[PDB]
RNA sequence: GGGCCGGGCGCGGUGGCGCGCGCCUGUAGUCCCAGCUACUCGGGAGGCUC
């Protein structure tokens, strides 16, 4: 669904051109909410969460994307 | 500012600790060349970045992963 | 005319002074016993007026003066 | 007749003090002819002075303090 | 010797500049200090480029 779908689209952008896209990650402890975004300055794909169970997957999606950049 | 593998992690821990009351902690990941990736962190005042290569990704990701998981416990 | 907000009157006044930095003049009248201030900027043909009894304004004015006093001296 | 910048500020402070009980202070500002003439009166007594670029600094802060502290009656 | 080392909105500060707070958002590519004293004009150290 939303998250499972989202990642797909993102990993689609990373592959389309892994040299023009980047991935932001905004943690706002106070208001209490996380926010992942993968853009190519021609495609704003963003995902926000506030629930706690969502950190783990967001962090993994981050750690991974990094590995494809260093592979 | 560009730091060395370690340094970056300690500065980063602070960014979270220096924002637990307010403000947002940014982090952007990126494929870099001119194999490595560019890692940046900012609280809006102080900036910091590092360059992670395939040679240390395992060792770095070990601590980086604990760091993100521990400092980000504050959501719903 | 008189104005209901310092915002308007300010530029209104500043602009007016600007279009003739030689005839224009600004006067201020404070009556402690009645508890009110009153700024007016004239051209001896045109007249702007601001009246207040809110302390929140004394600074806005002391500033305006300090502002007009800058143009007159540059 | 003009008064020395400093003196001016003292007489002015005094005008305000005399007009507290029941009276009014008038202060007017106009380009002198670079300088700018500054005058103030309570109706009868009249004081004036000229402030230049040479003196705007010491004067503005002083003048600023004078206006702020002496206009208190408001809401 | 000259240009550049981030941009945006809101509030605050000062006559004004530097400046403070909040939020948003970039690059391969910023740090430090409070100062200037009528002034669209504070000071030091690095790096890039004509």
């Amino acid at each position: 669904q939303t998250w499972e779908e989202f990642s797909r689209a993102a990993e689609k952008l990373y592959l389309a051109d892994p040299m023009k896209a980047r991935v932001v990650l905004k943690y706002r402890h106070s208001d209490g909410n996380l926010c992942v975004k993968v853009t190519d300055d021609l495609v704003c794909l963003v995902y926000k969460t506030d629930q706690a169970q969502d950190v783990k997957k967001i962090e993994k999606f981050h750690s991974q994307l990094m590995r494809l950049m260093v592979a | 500012v560009l730091l060395e593998s370690e340094q970056f992690l300690t500065e980063l821990t602070r960014l979270f600790q220096k924002c637990r009351t307010s403000g947002s902690v940014y982090i952007t990941l990126k494929k870099y060349d001119g194999n490595k990736c560019l890692l940046r962190a900012t609280d809006g005042k102080k900036k910091i970045s590092t360059v992670v290569s395939s040679k240390e990704v395992n060792k770095f990701q070990m601590a980086y992963s604990n760091l993100l998981r521990a400092n980000m416990d504050g959501l719903k």
